[PDB]
């Protein structure tokens, strides 16, 4: 932990998490801006985290250019420092800055293929990352943007266990943890994913729903409601119910009118009701979608 | 299906190659340790085993614990004293990295008859996390099983059992398997798993995956089948204990294989 907080100075808070707060700080030895992540301890008195013990570990394995980089760790008895590389801003931001411009289509298409570079590397690692949304995908001025947010992950074995239910943010989330199956795997990151794809081209949310039931609904409403031969074992699922609505699939090029038919290939792949047909991010790498990928610096 | 993530599984298996090897405890530390033995050792981990199955905790769990105690071991010279502080805060870690739902410090105070104070159980905790650089996704016999389990045909659940239970042997005793890999003792326990109740041989299926063949294993299979044999004598019971719950298919009341022709 080369790392000593002095030869840090702070420039201004950017975020909070439940278990502290993020600065971006000032390397001042080498010049380097970092986000320094402050972990509060015994603030439960129960010891460090689980949830940054998690995210350190999982973190310092993975290397790669699309996964915001853990620089070091600082271990004082009362405080866990978290260093990290810094990045100008989140996609949330960016989608909001970018109100009434939309996003450029080449600018969409490089975001989502590096975001699936990151993802494939995090489930090569056997890393679920369990919370992919925009306000956890970090952009900066030369073009990149990067999984952040590991504070939900988990290193999975293969095949998976049951592992935590209360995962992913709701408009974010599978239908299969909607559905309480008892097991839930890579596929649920590719979800969110493909609901981030449909929300860099609208600028909003593509499932807003404001309760589990009407999450579902909202998702149904769109996909149509699975049945057995979409989505075989449906039926059987803890929470799936056979009151529940049986509205039609709309046709897919109402869901994202401007998408071209490449781009509405993949999101539907994405959003394929059974895991086990849903793409995963290595086979989406080559998806005639991004045939002409490039990777333009963000336009604001 | 995703849930044996296909399009993964093979470069699960080659990271899990690699990081074994980084994870490994130095092979020969209870020589450098002064005042503790591979003896206490085993009462430790037989104690876990205990600890686990009152706190109904995965097995994943317990067996990253004694990674982290043969880690921190290899590096951190300790007194018989401390040896429970060392396994009691390394439970406590494999737990929050692990389980869905950990038990409390409180609860890991208390399994230790107020031997230490919460405070010693969270400073050793700090320690550890020092001494193993917050590393803790370490490899284990269980990830390399759940894999090659899946290159049953059919399954079996006495086969996946009894090599869940022969693996967990192995964590009592450091000599003769802090010598031996995870993924080896995991492919020694399912051969042996697997000849036991099926009459059946390591698959050639497996050899294209690991590379291993009943050659390489035969050193391992040896000494894991004495530990099979021996296992009714052994000090340590806790693991046959547990081996006898129909959870795990009563597979500790198999009889062993009196000979193995490898
Ligand atoms: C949150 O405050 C800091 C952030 C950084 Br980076 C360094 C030092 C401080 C202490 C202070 O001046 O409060
Ligand atoms: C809230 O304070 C900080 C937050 C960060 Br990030 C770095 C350093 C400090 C000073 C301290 O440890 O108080
Ligand atoms: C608000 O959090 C961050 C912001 C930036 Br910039 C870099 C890293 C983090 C920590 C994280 O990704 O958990
Ligand atoms: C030898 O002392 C122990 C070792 C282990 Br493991 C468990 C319990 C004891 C007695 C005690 O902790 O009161
Ligand atoms: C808490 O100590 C560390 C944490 C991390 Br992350 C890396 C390195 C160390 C010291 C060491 O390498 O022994
Ligand atoms: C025997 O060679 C390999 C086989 C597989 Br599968 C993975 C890694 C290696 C290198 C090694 O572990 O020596």
């Amino acid at each position: 932990g080369p790392g000593s907080m002095e030869n840090f100075q702070k420039v201004e808070k950017i975020g909070e998490g439940t278990y502290g707060v993020v600065y971006k700080a000032r390397n001042k030895l080498t010049g380097e801006v970092v986000a320094l992540k402050k972990i509060r301890l015994d603030t439960e008195t129960e010891g460090v985290p689980s949830t940054a013990i998690r995210e350190i570990s999982l973190l310092k394995e993975l290397n790669h250019p699309n996964i915001v980089k853990l620089l070091d760790v600082i271990h004082t008895e009362n405080k866990l420092y978290l260093v990290f590389e810094f990045l100008h801003q989140d996609l949330k931001k960016f989608m909001d800055a970018s109100a009434l411009t939309g996003i450029p289509l080449p600018l969409i298409k490089s975001y989502l293929f590096q975001l699936l570079q990151g993802l494939a590397f995090c489930h090569s690692h056997r890393v679920l990352h369990r919370d992919l949304k925009p306000q956890n995908l970090l952009i900066n001025t030369e073009g990149a943007i990067k999984l952040a947010d590991f504070g939900l992950a988990r290193a999975f074995g293969v095949p998976v266990r049951t592992y935590t239910h209360e995962v992913v943010t709701l408009w974010y989330r599978a239908p299969e943890i909607l559905l309480g199956c008892k097991y839930y795997s890579t596929a649920v990151d590719i979800w969110s994913l493909g609901c981030i794809f449909a929300e860099m081209v609208t600028r909003r949310a593509l499932f807003p729903g404001d309760s589990e039931i009407d999450q579902l609904f909202r998702i149904f409403r769109t996909l149509g409601t699975p049945d057995e031969v979409v989505w075989p074992g449906v039926t059987s699922m803890p929470d799936y119910k056979p009151s529940f609505p049986k509205w039609a699939r709309q046709d897919f090029s109402k869901v994202v009118p401007p998408l071209d038919e490449d781009g509405r290939s993949l999101l539907s792949q994405m959003l394929h009701y059974d895991p086990n047909k849903r793409i995963s991010a290595k086979a989406a790498l080559a998806h005639p979608f991004f045939q002409d990928v490039t990777k333009p610096v963000p336009h604001l | 299906g995703v849930n044996e993530v296909p399009d993964y599984h093979e470069d699960i298996h080659t990271y899990l190659r690699e990081m074994e090897v980084k994870c490994k405890p130095k092979v020969g530390y209870m020589k450098k340790q002064p005042d503790i033995t591979n003896s206490m050792r085993a009462i430790l981990v037989d104690w876990l085993v205990e600890v686990g199955e009152e706190y109904k905790l995965q097995n994943e769990t317990l067996h990253l614990a004694v990674n982290y105690i043969d880690r921190f071991l290899s590096s951190m010279s300790v007194l018989r004293g401390k040896l429970q502080l060392v396994g009691t805060a390394a439970m406590l870690l494999a737990s929050k990295f692990e389980e869905i739902y950990p038990p409390e410090v409180a609860e890991f105070v208390y399994i230790t008859d107020d031997t230490y104070t919460k405070k010693q159980v969270l400073r050793m905790e700090h320690l550890v996390l020092k001494v193993l650089a917050f590393d803790l996704a370490a490899p284990t016999i269980n990830q390399f099983l759940t894999q090659y389990f899946l290159h049953q045909q059919p399954a079996n659940c006495k086969v996946e059992s009894l090599a869940m239970f022969l693996g967990e042997l192995s964590l009592i005793d450091a000599d003769p398997y802090l010598k031996y890999l995870p993924s080896v003792i995991a492919a020694a326990a399912f051969h042996l798993a697997l000849y036991t109740v099926t009459g059946q041989s390591w698959p050639e299926s497996l050899v294209q995956k690991t590379g291993y063949t009943l050659e390489t294993l035969k050193p391992c299979l040896l000494d894991l089948h004495q530990t099979y044999l021996r296992a009714p004598q052994h000090a340590q019971q806790s693991i046959r204990e547990k081996y006898k719950n129909s959870k795990y298919h009563g597979v500790s009341l198999l009889n062993p294989p009196e000979t193995l022709n490898v």
